[PDB]
């Protein structure tokens, strides 16, 4: 718990932490696919200009 | 008959030369496209060598 109780908190201030540990694995599994598809799109962007 | 045969053979072989030049230009353009695709990283050297052959 990251807030002092009875204090004035602001909008968007983090109050807790709920042990990510699964969403970290989901995020890594998503970004590993994004890392390959992004450079495939970037390579085909260069090759489509030369009609390759 | 010999003169007519030799002249027609020359007339045929010059057109064969022109079509072979067109085929070589097509092959050179294909090799340049495969070299560009090897430079960007989509194809491998295994395809670049087959395009070179």
């Amino acid at each position: 718990r990251l807030f002092k109780e009875g204090s004035d908190v602001k909008a968007g201030q983090q109050l807790y932490q709920i042990d990510p540990a699964t969403y970290e694995a989901d995020y890594q599994s998503a970004q590993a696919n994004l890392a390959s598809t992004q450079e495939q799109a970037q390579r085909y962007k260069l090759l489509v200009a030369d009609q390759a | 008959a010999s003169v007519a045969t030799a002249y027609l053979t020359l007339k045929a072989d010059q057109a064969q030369l022109q079509l072979t030049k067109d085929t070589l230009g097509t092959y050179q353009k294909s090799f340049d496209l495969t070299q560009r695709s090897y430079d960007v990283g989509v194809a491998s050297a295994l395809d670049l060598r087959q395009a070179q052959t």
